[PDB]
């Protein structure tokens, strides 16, 4: 049982920043890989960023670059994502997906419920 | 001169025939350098062969090759030789001839500092063959806007290499031609394919050309939408 | 006079009635003179045994004129002033000076050893290109210039000598002056430099303990490790005669020759490349790989088993190129860890026979009861300058019975 | 006969960074390893001897480093021409020779997504021999990408015939072409034919499916 408990903040203002959390429960985060999405009404998931294995590096998608940051700790088993340079249009809700293959092909059975995320 | 080592002796061969690998060295003498066969497969790593030395006239083998590999020098050619007689399927692969120095001192702690480009050796039971050409129409099911596909695939010739183009080389915005593979029968395909904006399925016919040189084939095919 | 009662007092018979100077002054006496002899005579006269033999001319030149006055003192029953006519305490300052000057002197001595000491051991360069054999040389006079030249500030400015009972012990005022600018100024600035000397020197010698420890742990791991293989390889290859295990033991004894030919001895550290003593050492290493090449390449290319033949060459090799080199190496570090062993001992002895002095007279500093015989205790000058006095004539023994070879290798081996 | 382990595989970094590979010794072979680069179709060259030194006319972009049975190289400055194969090798007898598997570098891009696509086979090919089915993946990246076939819900594990393409020269993404010839009996046996692409930046599948 993969149930990536995600937390973060909900009303921010243009310029700030704000940090997102999402924690396992109780697997390690040292075989797979994670990934970030954006649900928002009208719109499709859109992908937002990946964090791979230690000396791999991470990706991001077109819509993130250079502004968000997301970081991997295997001691709290947790990752980070930290975004700067926000705009009124990321108001939506986050959610947390990992993997189930140790080559990397996206197998995103296990999701998170989502952190609502309202800017003005 | 230069240190160079030019290699001779590359071809097709049946399986279990013979072959005479010739490396010829220059700019040195064979003598004051050990010589030793390094063979590479298509697409993989690298595999070390045989040790020649001519001053003492010490040879040694690895597992795979001692018994039917035999290796050779003459000083007078200054050349090395490799005699194949026993060739199996795992022998089809590029061949090169390193040099090497004699302890003690600086040549013997630079060990692979000259190389040869290499020749091929390929052993298969087949001959040659013509191909067979077919269109690869798009699906007049349910299509997007922009992005229609078009292609041609050639089957079933023999040997390597041939030559696919799309309309003389006109079209090459989205043209992906995919290398060749080796079938179970022996033979070789391959697929050229193009991505084109869907004006009503693109609403034309294109041409592909391929040719091959050993059998002299030269085939053009035309596609339609379906 | 409420405190230091026995002063310009006739009866010497307040403090002890006993003798047992005489025998101390003989044994110190004989001791000197035997180590000395012994210094003098093997060394025909090494800057760190030049600077042992000049702190012991000191201490024999300065018992000698400090311990028979005091005998003469308590022979005549007279004080330190009534035995002969030194008018206003011509002699009592005169025995304080003397005995403050030569323990200053001593102390720096030490000092010098283990700083040159540390010098030497620490940086080669820098101890080949500015110590010389005069500087060495010429420690204790300079020395004794700086202690005369501090302990010479009564004479033009103001330093209160005093005497504590008996009728003869006179040493610098510490208690009961009720505060004056130039009295508790000396008296807290003399165990102040004791005790900053005392600690430089500790200091020294712990890091010359380190330096020599990291010299050898170096040469273990570089040299002699690699010879054990050599060794325990080249003893295998014999009990047997298999066609698989002569080519790979070769090519591991090839490894370990090729990693020790890359080490060094510690003298020849000093200059490493183009010395010929590091060029026969790599000549001798380039012989033996080659007879190992000789062997793998002329026997055991085919399945033709001798070996015995270059098996044997390579014994020769080994015993006749390279065993000269170890046996001096750790030569070297044998003699160093005695010179250092015997540093220790003096530093010890300096330190820890001086601690009484310099917490009394901080004890009388700034800390003011004001009391004097508080239940019979002022025997605490007594032990202070009987101490600094003991430090004498045990000096030169501990250094002749650490030169004796009867014991001091026997221990060491099995301790 | 000593191995020569290697680690990783491929690697995926920017230009300008620093990236560092390690070469594992079997047993102890002093200072004789060797490093060389290749590119796809070219003799291999040699970069680093002795495990330390420099060979004459390598830039000083690569460093070697010992420590033990461990060696290290590490290019500092990843120039865009350094986009190659390395390999390390050991050496210490004339017979004693063994190289490792090879690492690659490749350049970072932000993640895209493939365009799926299908075919149905032509006439000719149905009417003079086996019949094949392409699958095709126009543009993604990165080069990690799952494609299954369908027929009649039962799975294809008989035929595959896919080939990669290599990194493209203008968006550097990876192309893919999966073909499945089988015979013309199967073709004409069955109507329903399907493909299932997944990737790394899809949170879903893309289906592409055809009845004849
Ligand atoms: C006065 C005396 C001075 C002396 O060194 C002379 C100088 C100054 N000092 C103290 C000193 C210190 C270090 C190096 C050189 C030195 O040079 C060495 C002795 C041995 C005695 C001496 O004679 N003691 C002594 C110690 C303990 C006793 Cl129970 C007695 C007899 C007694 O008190 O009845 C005497």
């Amino acid at each position: 049982q993969v149930q990536l408990q995600e937390s973060g903040g909900g009303l921010v203002q243009p310029g700030g920043s704000l940090r997102l959390s999402c924690a396992a429960s109780g697997r390690t985060i040292s075989r797979y890989a994670m990934s970030w999405f954006r649900q928002a009404p009208g719109k499709e998931r859109e992908f937002v960023a990946v964090a791979r294995r230690s000396g791999d590096g991470a990706f991001y998608a077109d819509s993130v670059q250079g502004r968000f940051t997301v970081s991997r700790d295997d001691a709290k088993n947790t990752v980070y994502l930290q975004m700067n340079s926000l705009k009124p249009e990321d108001t939506a809700v986050y959610y947390c997906a990992i993997d189930s293959d140790t080559f990397y092909s996206g197998s995103y059975d296990y999701w998170g419920q989502g952190t609502q995320v309202t800017v003005s | 001169s230069e240190v160079q080592l030019v290699e001779s002796g590359g071809g097709l061969v049946q399986p279990g025939g013979s072959l005479r690998l010739s490396c010829a060295a220059s700019g040195f003498n064979v003598v004051d350098f050990s010589l030793h066969w390094v063979r590479q497969a298509p697409g993989k790593g690298l595999e070390w062969v045989a040790y020649i030395s001519s001053s003492s006239g010490s040879t040694s083998y690895a597992d795979s090759v001692k018994g039917r590999f035999t290796i050779s020098a003459d000083t007078s050619k200054n050349t090395a030789y490799l005699q194949m007689n026993s060739l199996r399927a795992e022998d089809t692969a590029v061949y090169y001839c390193a040099r090497w120095g004699y302890w003690p001192g600086e040549p013997w702690w630079k060990a692979f500092d000259y190389w040869g480009q290499g020749t091929l050796v390929t052993v298969s039971s087949a001959s040659t063959k013509g191909p067979s050409v077919f269109p690869l129409a798009p699906s007049s099911k349910s299509t997007s806007g922009g992005t229609a596909a078009l292609g041609c695939l050639v089957k079933d010739y023999f040997p390597e290499p041939v030559t696919v183009s799309w309309n003389s080389g006109a079209l090459t915005s989205g043209v992906h031609t995919f290398p060749a593979v080796l079938q179970s029968s022996g033979l070789y395909s391959l697929s050229s394919v193009v991505t084109v904006p869907s004006s009503s399925l693109g609403t034309q016919t294109y041409i592909c050309n391929v040719n091959h040189k050993p059998s002299n084939t030269k085939v053009d095919k035309k596609v339609e939408p379906k | 006079s409420p405190f230091y009662r026995c002063q310009n007092t006739t009866s010497v018979e307040k403090g002890n009635s006993a003798v047992m100077g005489g025998v101390l002054f003989s044994t110190g006496l004989l001791g000197n003179l035997l180590a000395l002899g012994l210094l003098a005579r093997s060394g025909l006269g090494s800057v760190f045994y030049m600077l042992v033999c000049g702190l012991t001319v000191t201490d024999l030149l300065g018992k000698c004129l400090l311990s028979p006055v005091v005998l003469a003192a308590y022979a005549q029953n007279r004080s330190l002033r009534v035995l002969a006519p030194a008018l206003d305490n011509s002699l009592c300052q005169a025995f304080a000076f003397f005995m403050s000057f030569f323990g200053l002197s001593s102390t720096l001595q030490l000092l010098a050893m283990a700083l040159e000491r540390w010098l030497s051991l620490g940086h080669p360069f820098f101890y080949r290109r500015h110590i010389t054999l005069r500087l060495g040389a010429l420690v204790a006079p300079v020395v004794s210039a700086f202690s005369l030249a501090f302990c010479a500030l009564p004479f033009m400015g103001f330093g209160k000598f005093v005497q504590y009972c008996p009728g003869t012990w006179c040493f610098i005022q510490m208690v009961h002056e009720e505060g004056s600018l130039s009295v508790l100024g000396y008296s807290v600035l003399y165990s102040s430099l004791m005790a900053l000397l005392v600690l430089a020197t500790v200091l020294c010698n712990l890091g010359a303990m380190r330096n020599l420890y990291a010299m050898h742990r170096r040469l273990q791991a570089d040299l002699e490790d690699n010879w054990e293989t050599l060794n325990d390889n080249l003893k295998v290859i014999e009990k047997a005669d298999n066609a698989a295990q002569v080519k790979d033991a070769l090519t591991k004894m090839r490894a370990a020759a090729l990693d020790a030919q890359k080490a060094t001895p510690p003298k020849l550290e000093d200059k490493s490349p183009d010395s010929p003593e590091m060029k026969d050492f790599r000549h001798g290493f380039d012989i033996l790989v080659g007879q190992i090449d000789d062997a793998l390449k002329l026997a055991n290319e085919g399945k033709v088993k001798e070996a015995q033949a270059a098996a044997e060459q390579l014994k020769t090799t080994r015993n006749a190129y390279i065993q000269k080199y170890l046996e001096r190496a750790r030569s070297t570090l044998l003699e160093e860890l005695d010179a250092l062993l015997l540093l220790a001992l003096m530093t010890v002895l300096f330190t820890m026979c001086s601690l009484p002095v310099i917490y009394r007279a901080y004890y009388g500093a700034f800390k003011d009861v004001k009391e004097k015989n508080r239940t019979s205790e002022e025997a605490e000058d007594l032990r202070a300058l009987r101490f600094l006095s003991v430090i004498s004539i045990v000096n030169p023994w501990i250094f002749i019975i650490f030169r004796s070879p009867v014991f001091r290798i026997f221990f060491h081996k099995i301790f | 006969d000593i191995q020569m382990t290697q680690s990783p595989s491929s690697l995926s970094a920017s230009v300008g960074d620093r990236v560092t590979i390690t070469c594992r010794a079997s047993q102890s072979v002093s200072s004789a390893v060797a490093w060389y680069q290749q590119k796809p179709g070219k003799a291999p060259k040699l970069l680093i001897y002795s495990a330390s030194s420099l060979y004459s006319g390598v830039p000083s972009r690569f460093s070697g480093s010992r420590s033990g049975t461990d060696f290290t190289l590490t290019i500092s400055s990843l120039q865009p021409e350094d986009f190659a194969t390395y390999y390390c090798q050991q050496y210490l007898y004339y017979s004693l020779v063994t190289f490792g598997q090879g690492t690659k570098v490749e350049i970072k891009r932000t993640v895209a997504a493939p365009s799926v696509f299908i075919f149905p086979p032509s006439d000719s090919q149905l009417k003079s021999g086996t019949a094949s089915v392409v699958c095709l993946l126009n543009n993604f990246y990165p080069r990690e990408a799952k494609v299954q076939w369908k027929v009649d819900n039962a799975l294809q594990s008989g035929n595959s015939q896919e080939s990669v393409t290599e990194q493209d020269s203008k968006d550097s993404t990876y192309s893919l072409s999966s073909t499945l010839t089988l015979s013309k009996a199967d073709y004409e046996k069955h109507k329903v034919y399907a493909c299932e692409v997944t990737h790394q930046g899809l949170s879903s599948p893309v289906t592409k499916s055809f009845n004849r």
